[PDB]
């Protein structure tokens, strides 16, 4: 999904709000802040209501202005609440009644997702690969800066996982694939307009093709 | 035009979500409190610091950490949520590694701790992939241009830690002394371990 969450390479932001080794304060800065992750795990591990990938995708589905003005942990409050409503576990009525006011949620999905690709290639360390020049409206774990770009494999994982574009929609056809550390030259991704060396993206097999 | 939607206070919304689930019996007794304790007390960059100090003083462990990070971490019992498939990346005299999750905040929680606000900021997520040298410089870390900067974007299930170079002036230090200078920011890759003058 080509949403505002796909921020890598966006220009115009200011300084990162940190200097190295500065005091970052407690893990949680407010008494509610442990709730979104804890309730995500209740939904994933205890209720079996959704996957972690569905949590990433429901946050990607926040209305874009809402995403841009919402602090990090609050996006997950909104995202887990939305999934609980979409899965029929909670109603928005009851959330707003308990909250004492408005509790707007992420927008509905405009894609049913897609299955794990039927045809893929096992790649080897050192092989040149290109990221498939594909556009996916639902969840995908490919940041747009690498779409269509060429890099070299530095690692093929020794485990396999469900394809995000399927499990992020709660589909039954996510299968399992390994992922690949693909090293791109900075210039491949950003031309002359970068001060970096290389960027390594961890890409599912189904996002790649031989170069 | 472009205005924020009306919202109840975020604390009210977060506790409403807890109460709506809890009041249906869907949240086991002590469940969120258990997670809060895990997140605050167990998931910690002191663990990644212990792994670095061991690698720095034990060539065999160093090799294991760099070839099978998961197995190395498992020896210490530090695998966990968002930390089940670990790759450690080695800094060298010509290479500085730095980690981000441009799409959200993915981090090797059990050995780095939960990510700090700054790592999850739009500023870091947008900028470090494209201008890591300027970002690190602004943050207080100068990387000379005889060094390639390599940014790992945490886009799938690999969870990374940086194994920084060991600074001169620490020869013979104990593992506890070395651990003290491996900070959270050294594990993420934005800082280089500092030796007192
Ligand atoms: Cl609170
Ligand atoms: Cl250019
Ligand atoms: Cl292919
Ligand atoms: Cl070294
Ligand atoms: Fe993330
Ligand atoms: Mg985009
Ligand atoms: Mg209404
Ligand atoms: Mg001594």
């Amino acid at each position: 999904m080509d949403g505002v969450h796909d921020l890598a390479g966006v220009q115009g932001f200011g300084k990162v709000p940190h200097t190295v080794n500065a005091d970052i304060g407690p893990t949680f800065h407010a008494e509610w802040e442990h709730l979104p992750y804890s309730l995500m795990f209740a939904g994933v591990a205890e209720l079996g209501a959704f996957s972690v990938d569905e949590v990433r995708y429901v946050v990607e589905r926040m209305e874009p202005r809402h995403y841009m003005m919402t602090p990090y942990y609050e996006r997950y409050v909104i995202g887990v609440a939305t999934l609980m409503v979409e899965k029929g576990i909670l109603t928005q009525d009851e959330l707003e009644s308990l909250a004492g006011g408005p509790f707007p949620l992420s927008r509905p999905s405009e894609s049913e997702g897609r299955p794990a690709p039927v045809e893929t290639t096992t790649f080897e360390v050192g092989q040149r690969v290109r990221v498939r020049d594909e556009y996916v409206p639902g969840h995908i774990r490919m940041p747009a800066y690498c779409r269509g770009r060429v890099g070299t494999i530095s690692h093929r994982t020794t485990e396999k996982w469900p394809f995000p574009d399927a499990i992020g929609h709660g589909r039954n056809d996510a299968g399992e694939e390994p992922t690949y550390h693909v090293k791109f030259a900075a210039e491949e991704l950003f031309g002359s307009d970068t001060d970096g060396g290389s960027v390594v993206v961890d890409l599912f097999e189904g996002y790649l093709e031989p170069a | 035009e472009n205005a924020a939607p009306a919202q109840a206070p975020v604390s009210d919304r977060a506790w409403a979500l807890f109460r709506a689930l809890d009041g249906k019996g869907l949240v086991p007794d002590g469940y969120v409190e258990g997670w809060k304790k895990t997140f605050e007390e167990d998931f910690s960059p002191r663990r990644g610091a212990e792994l670095v100090a061991r690698a720095w003083t034990d060539p065999e462990f160093r090799q294991l950490l760099l070839t099978d990070g998961t197995a190395a971490v498992a020896q210490y019992g530090y695998l966990g949520p968002q930390g089940e498939y670990i790759v450690a990346v080695e800094d060298t005299p010509t290479l500085k590694n730095v980690i981000v999750c441009s799409l959200c905040s993915c981090t090797a929680w059990p050995i780095l701790g939960l990510p700090p606000t700054w790592y999850k900021s739009f500023e870091y997520r947008a900028r470090v992939v494209r201008e890591p040298r300027k970002v690190l410089s602004e943050m207080g870390t100068e990387i000379a241009s005889d060094i390639e900067i390599r940014v790992y974007d945490t886009t799938a299930e690999t969870r990374y830690m940086v194994l920084p170079q060991r600074p001169a002036g620490t020869e013979g230090w104990s593992q506890e002394q070395l651990q003290e200078i491996v900070t959270k920011d050294c594990l993420i890759g934005v800082a280089i371990p500092q030796v007192p003058t």
